């Protein structure tokens, strides 16, 4: 047939991108709010109305093992923590001799430490004795007796700004024009292959930056049944995600009272530390409940053996090593960092056939580095008034250990250190597309010379 | 019926070739969520390094949005036919190039997959319109004012 | 015993950790990057 080429612009086609998105975080006025270090000079107040317009029959492939929206979003979170702490005062003078003595009369089981130190004054040649109580995780030993802080060696202990605030708050990621973002729907979404359900999103959901091991906390919730998630499941150093249907309270404190100095280093930048326990010494720990812990494990078994088998063991046991970052379970409530011990939760085994809550002991410190990066420490100053945090626990991220033996018997331990599994757990169901206009098609048209 | 932007993606190409409007103003005119740039009052020191390092990220994406849309409506007007979403060139259709008959492209297929069959030969289905279009402007006319 | 010298064998005090406490160094600088100012 004789046909001539005519010419389409706007034609609804796409191809595979990679691109760098928007961070398009919500806003309000913030008159008197502190600069909160998540959004603030990054972001720009949120498009109200997102528009879900669901397609009809289109049938995507999706893969979140490959995904850069996860891969991008570990970048600007270094990235925005390494723009913030430029201004912030270095506390270069307490690299000093302490002479130091314990709290208490009487040992149980101390944790506190109470220190003495010179500091300048206003005129900068007269020298003071000045107190603090600093933790025992954060003081090491030289040689009445003599101590001094855990990184005087190698890091620059840059003391975080007081007027910033560090907040779990809702990032939209954006995509800016001449791109798209494609969110599946369909519910049996294991992480790989055709989703039958797609819909174009302008800017997803809100998710709540919070950093965290072994357990994901604030997170997302499944639909129906429990969902268990992982790459190449018979491997053995492939971490397994798991995303639960209802969520799994906690309750968290630091029962002792405390309040701040205002020891001053330099003209205009002062310091803050621990002064007094007014009150008495408690430990700090948080609560799981315990009837609603052992039937929550009692789904994460039952869809485990739809990927082993049916009639195996299935245990779960505690730990095998580390530092404190992956053995334990970190936080970031209310401003301080606390590394709870969870050896009471992952602790039973499964063998296929009211009011009492767990207690989770919980330590805290306050020189912590993120990232582990050569040289580089934060510092976080104390709060006054004794704190309280309510969370629900939606997930886990567990590890598989398998060695060569013949038993029927798996043993599932809870995993810590890759920040890439807080994400990837959030963003998998996206992949952004490129709209390319021009199209080609052959009709009956003939220019008309 | 106007779906929003892209909901005839699943359409035949019959049935979408009605919403040709729609993914040409979301081209460009989706930037109006991106002219909130023009902050709010900032305060005063203390981040004003981070206020002009974020402020270029978001100015890339606005020029590059910019200067991929132009490229493509210059192309327009080299084939003969710029301003028309709807133009006809006067290019044979080689039979080499593609296949069935004129009817069964257009009743039941989407433009995603046709798009997959003729991305092969898109350079060459380029190639023809810039010359029949020359032979035209050129030649042709230029005959025609004198005779 | 001098032929025609180029190095010179310095000392000088630089803190440890602790920016209290001072501990002698040395180091070994040419002679085009050291002037006199007057053992010696
Ligand atoms: C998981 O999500 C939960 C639910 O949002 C979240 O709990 C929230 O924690 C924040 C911690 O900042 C709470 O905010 C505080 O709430 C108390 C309630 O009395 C207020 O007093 C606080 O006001 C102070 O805020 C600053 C603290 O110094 C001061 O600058 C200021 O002047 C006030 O003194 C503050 O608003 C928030 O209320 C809860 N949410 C609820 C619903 O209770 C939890 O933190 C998340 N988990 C993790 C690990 O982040
Ligand atoms: C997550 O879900 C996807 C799809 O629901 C799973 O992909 C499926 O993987 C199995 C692996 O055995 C594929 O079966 C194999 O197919 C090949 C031919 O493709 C055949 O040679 C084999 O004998 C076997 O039948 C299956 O095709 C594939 N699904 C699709 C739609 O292609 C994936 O395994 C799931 N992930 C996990 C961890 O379970
Ligand atoms: C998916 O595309 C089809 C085109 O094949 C849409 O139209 C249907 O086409 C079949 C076969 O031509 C008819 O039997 C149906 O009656 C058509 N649908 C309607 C509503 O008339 C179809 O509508 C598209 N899918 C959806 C969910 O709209
Ligand atoms: C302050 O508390 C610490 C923590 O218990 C005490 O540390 C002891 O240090 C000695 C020194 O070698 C060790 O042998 C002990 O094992 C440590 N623990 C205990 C429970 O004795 C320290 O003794 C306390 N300070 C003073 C002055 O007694
Ligand atoms: C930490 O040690 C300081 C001194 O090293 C204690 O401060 C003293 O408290 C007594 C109260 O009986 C006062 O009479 C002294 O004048 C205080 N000394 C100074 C220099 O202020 C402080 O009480 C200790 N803290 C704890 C929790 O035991
Ligand atoms: C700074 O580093 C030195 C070297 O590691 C620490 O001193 C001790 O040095 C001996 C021999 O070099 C090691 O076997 C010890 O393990 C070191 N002790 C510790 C606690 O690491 C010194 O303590 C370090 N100082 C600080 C503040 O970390
Ligand atoms: C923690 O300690 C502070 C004092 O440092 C307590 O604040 C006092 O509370 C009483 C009772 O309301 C007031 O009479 C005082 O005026 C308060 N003092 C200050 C300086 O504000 C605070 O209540 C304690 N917190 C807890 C939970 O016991
Ligand atoms: C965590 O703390 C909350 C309180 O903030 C507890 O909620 C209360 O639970 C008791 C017992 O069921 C009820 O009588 C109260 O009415 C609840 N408070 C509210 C505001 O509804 C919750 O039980 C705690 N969770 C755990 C696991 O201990
Ligand atoms: C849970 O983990 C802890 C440490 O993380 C293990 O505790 C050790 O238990 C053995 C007894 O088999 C003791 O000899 C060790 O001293 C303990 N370690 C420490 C650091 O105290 C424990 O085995 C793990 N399992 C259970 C079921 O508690
Ligand atoms: C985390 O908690 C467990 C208990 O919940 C700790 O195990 C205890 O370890 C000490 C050290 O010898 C023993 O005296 C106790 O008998 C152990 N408890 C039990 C129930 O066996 C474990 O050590 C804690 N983790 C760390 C790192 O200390
Ligand atoms: C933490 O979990 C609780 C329990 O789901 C959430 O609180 C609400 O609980 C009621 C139960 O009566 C549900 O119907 C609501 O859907 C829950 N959400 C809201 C927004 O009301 C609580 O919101 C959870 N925390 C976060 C941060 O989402
Ligand atoms: C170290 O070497 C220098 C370089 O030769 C010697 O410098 C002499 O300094 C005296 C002082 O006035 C001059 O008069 C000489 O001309 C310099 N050169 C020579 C070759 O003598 C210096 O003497 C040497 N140090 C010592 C301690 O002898
Ligand atoms: C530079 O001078 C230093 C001392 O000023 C010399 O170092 C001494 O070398 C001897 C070797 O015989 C050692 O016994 C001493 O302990 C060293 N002193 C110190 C402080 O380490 C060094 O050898 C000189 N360099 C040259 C090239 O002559
Ligand atoms: C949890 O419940 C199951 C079933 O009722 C029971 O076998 C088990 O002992 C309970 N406790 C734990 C720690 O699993
Ligand atoms: C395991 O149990 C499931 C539950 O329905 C069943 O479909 C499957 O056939 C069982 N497999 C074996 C090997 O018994
Ligand atoms: C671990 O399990 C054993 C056996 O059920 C139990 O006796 C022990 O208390 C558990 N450990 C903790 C820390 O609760
Ligand atoms: C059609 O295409 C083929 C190969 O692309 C070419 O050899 C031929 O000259 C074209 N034109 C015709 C058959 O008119
Ligand atoms: C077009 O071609 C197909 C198969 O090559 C044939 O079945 C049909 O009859 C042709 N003619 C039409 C649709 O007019
Ligand atoms: C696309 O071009 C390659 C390279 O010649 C060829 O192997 C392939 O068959 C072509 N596909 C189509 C649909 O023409």
């Amino acid at each position: 047939e004789n046909l001539w080429v005519t010419v389409y612009y706007g034609v609804p086609v796409w191809k595979d991108a990679e691109t760098t998105l928007f961070c398009a975080s919500d806003a309000k006025a913030y008159e008197t709010e502190k600069h909160n270090i998540w959004a603030t000079h990054a972001c720009v107040p949120t498009d109200p109305n997102p528009q879900e317009i669901h397609l009809e029959n289109v049938t995507e492939e999706f893969n979140m093992w490959k995904n850069n929206m996860v891969e991008q979003m570990h970048t600007d979170i270094i990235s925005l923590w390494d723009q913030s702490l430029k201004p912030c005062v270095k506390l270069t003078p307490l690299c000093v001799t302490l002479q130091c003595t314990n709290v208490t009369n009487a040992i149980t089981d101390g944790e506190l430490k109470n220190c003495s130190f010179n500091m300048t004054t206003e005129l900068r040649d007269k020298k003071q004795k000045v107190y603090s109580l600093f933790y025992r995780l954060d003081v090491v030993q030289i040689n009445n007796k003599e101590y001094r802080l855990i990184n005087c060696n190698t890091s620059a202990i840059t003391m975080v700004c007081p007027k910033l605030s560090f907040e779990p708050i809702p990032i939209h990621y954006c995509a800016p024009a001449g791109f798209a973002i494609l969110k599946c729907k369909d519910k049996k979404f294991n992480g790989t292959g055709p989703c039958p359900s797609v819909s174009t999103v302008q800017c997803t959901h809100g998710i709540k930056p919070v950093l965290s091991t072994q357990l994901l906390l604030n997170g997302s919730l499944a639909e129906e049944e429990v969902m268990i998630r992982s790459e190449n499941i018979t491997n053995n150093a492939k971490n397994i995600l798991v995303q639960f249907n209802t969520p799994v309270q906690i309750n968290c404190t630091r029962p002792l009272n405390l309040t701040r100095k205002s020891i001053r280093i330099g003209p205009g930048q002062a310091f803050y530390a621990m002064g007094d326990i007014i009150g008495d010494i408690r430990q700090a720990h948080c609560n799981v409940s315990k009837a609603t812990w052992n039937e929550t494990l009692g789904k994460v078994v039952k869809q485990l053996r739809k990927h082993f088998g049916n009639n195996t063991i299935i245990r779960f046991a505690n730990s095998s090593g580390g530092d404190l970052e992956v053995t334990t379970h970190s936080f970031n409530c209310g401003g301080e960092f606390f590394y709870c011990n969870t050896s009471g939760l992952f602790n039973s085994t499964w063998i296929s056939n009211s009011n009492d809550s767990i207690t989770l002991p919980c330590r805290i410190k306050m020189i912590i580095n993120m990232w582990q990066r050569i040289g580089q420490a934060m510092y976080a100053p104390p709060i006054q008034g004794v704190i309280r945090c309510v969370s629900n626990i939606t997930g886990l991220i567990l590890t598989r250990d398998g060695g060569s033996t013949n038993s029927t018997t798996e043993t599932f331990r809870p995993g810590g250190g890759d920040m890439r599994d807080n994400w990837r757990s959030e963003l998998y169901k996206y992949k952004v597309v490129k709209i390319e206009p021009l199209g080609v098609a052959p009709t009956r048209c003939k220019r008309r010379v | 019926v106007f779906l929003g932007f892209l909901g005839a993606a699943g359409s035949t190409m019959g049935a979408a070739s009605m919403t040709l409007t729609v993914q040409a103003r979301n081209l460009l005119s989706g930037i109006v969520q991106q002219q909130s740039n023009l902050l709010r009052a900032p305060e005063a020191q203390q981040h004003l390094l981070k206020l002009t390092v974020w402020g270029i990220k978001q100015l890339q994406a606005r020029v590059l949005a910019v200067e991929r849309y132009l490229r493509d409506q210059q192309l327009l007007g080299i084939w003969g036919c710029s301003g028309k979403l709807i133009c006809c060139t006067n290019v044979p259709w080689n039979s080499s190039w593609s296949n069935r008959n004129l009817s069964e492209i257009w009743d039941n297929m989407t433009w995603l997959q046709w798009d997959k069959e003729i991305s092969n030969y898109t350079q060459i289905i380029y190639g023809l319109l810039e010359e029949s279009q020359n032979q035209q402007e050129k030649n042709e006319q230029d005959l025609l004012a004198l005779d």
